[PDB]
């Protein structure tokens, strides 16, 4: 059963790392671009080398 | 007798060609010495088609290839670079580098490069882009050989004794918006291609 | 085994029946790091809730 | 602000950085242009502490660290510039070349003709020297190595049509050739009190 506590508690860190950023103005833009760019990356083919 | 540039301005310039960029964290005194004549150092670097960035919020001084007329294809054709371009799984490391550095320069402000981050974290990132081969050693190593590309490139620190790194303020200037948002125009036209 | 042979070696004082087991024969199990874990995953909860 | 270097300039020096050295049987564009500009070349290398060798009889220009001699130290140290010591074998075969490249300016004059040597030829001093590793294809192997490592250096050309290469010039600017006797004649002692 410690897995499954793990594995709640990976996610629970990682909804943790999201929920804070009470971010300011610099940092915002880059923000939601990072974001763009890495909603972009998931649909590549990454097991492919040559991607 | 003959005009001989300032022997610290010399050094300095030297050095700076040498890593590619220089932090006043870690040798001040030519970080400064640069800042006191940086027309200086542009008269010196633009023969060989190289100029010189600068931020002195970070503290960070980084060469960069002079834009007047190098070949648009790109600037990493110019003949002096010794290092090859950039690849995409780089650059997805990249994006995730910069998202850890903003997310504590939020609370650091824009102090000294205490941008540090455990090598575990990274590994939970990554995973989801590049798979999971089921096995920790082997994406650690995965993990581990991107790093070493990145400190080629100077944006990252190999690994510490506590299997900690600190990214580099220079990786700022590497995915500063505009060149995330050229990025990220080409990455859409693949996935266009790709479709 | 051999980590009990290593403790045997230097066992100079023998001084009493139960530290024998809880040094030299029982193995380390001990669950510390796995309660700071436990702390640590509910002050990131709290977090949230904070 | 101020003007721009002539492009000719800036590509002939860049060019001259990158591979350390022109050649007038190679490029001959940038070598003229760098010698009838040769005030200009000199003065931008000098900030770098970096300075212009040429050579008008085997038409070869060169790069030279231009440190006062023993400026701080016995033997300086260049941040630019790494002082790379070669293995035995690669010591044994530029002592070779630099050898044959003597002898070729004896048969014919400095400069006069480009030197030129038969792989057949190299392959069984290298043998004397080193001992044979297993066979003819383990030695050409092993010479191939060898030949394409100093290639890097700019040392020697490409093998051609009939198994042949030329010996670059730059050889006769070598640092310590006094040294790369005392080596030869150590080996020669060596191949002899060894059996």
């Amino acid at each position: 059963s410690q897995t499954v506590l793990q594995a709640r508690a990976r996610s629970e860190r990682d909804v943790r790392g999201f929920m804070k950023t009470g971010l300011a103005a610099e940092h915002h833009r880059v923000g939601h671009l990072l974001n763009e760019f890495l909603n972009l990356a998931l649909k590549l083919d990454w097991q492919r080398q040559m991607i | 007798s003959e005009t001989r540039t300032l022997q610290k301005i010399r050094e300095a310039t030297q050095e700076l060609l040498k890593y590619g960029l220089l932090e006043e964290a870690s040798k001040p005194n030519l970080y400064r010495i640069v800042l006191s004549h940086p027309e200086e150092v542009t008269r010196i670097l633009e023969p060989l088609d190289l100029d010189i960035g600068i931020d002195e919020i970070r503290g960070l001084l980084y060469v960069k290839v002079r834009l007047d007329e190098t070949p648009a294809q790109d600037e990493w054709a110019h003949p002096l670079v010794r290092r090859q371009r950039l690849n995409l799984e780089q650059s997805l490391l990249v994006a995730i580098l910069r998202q850890h550095f903003v997310a504590w320069e939020q609370e650091s402000g824009t102090g000294a490069s205490q941008a540090q981050i455990a090598i575990d974290d990274l590994l939970p990132q990554l995973q989801i882009y590049l798979g999971d081969p089921g096995s920790e050693s082997k994406e650690r190593t995965r993990l581990l050989t991107l790093l070493d590309q990145l400190k080629g490139h100077g944006l990252v620190t190999s690994p510490d004794a506590h299997e900690r790194i600190v990214i580099r303020p220079i990786i700022a200037h590497l995915a500063d918006p505009i060149n995330l948002q050229a990025l990220l125009a080409w990455l859409r036209e693949q996935i266009a291609q790709q479709t | 085994a051999f980590t009990l042979l290593n403790r045997a070696a230097g066992l100079k004082q023998l001084n009493s029946i139960d530290e024998i087991f809880r040094e030299l024969v029982l193995d380390d199990h001990s669950a510390f790091d796995r309660a700071a874990e436990v702390a640590n995953s509910f002050d990131g909860l709290t977090e949230i809730h904070q």
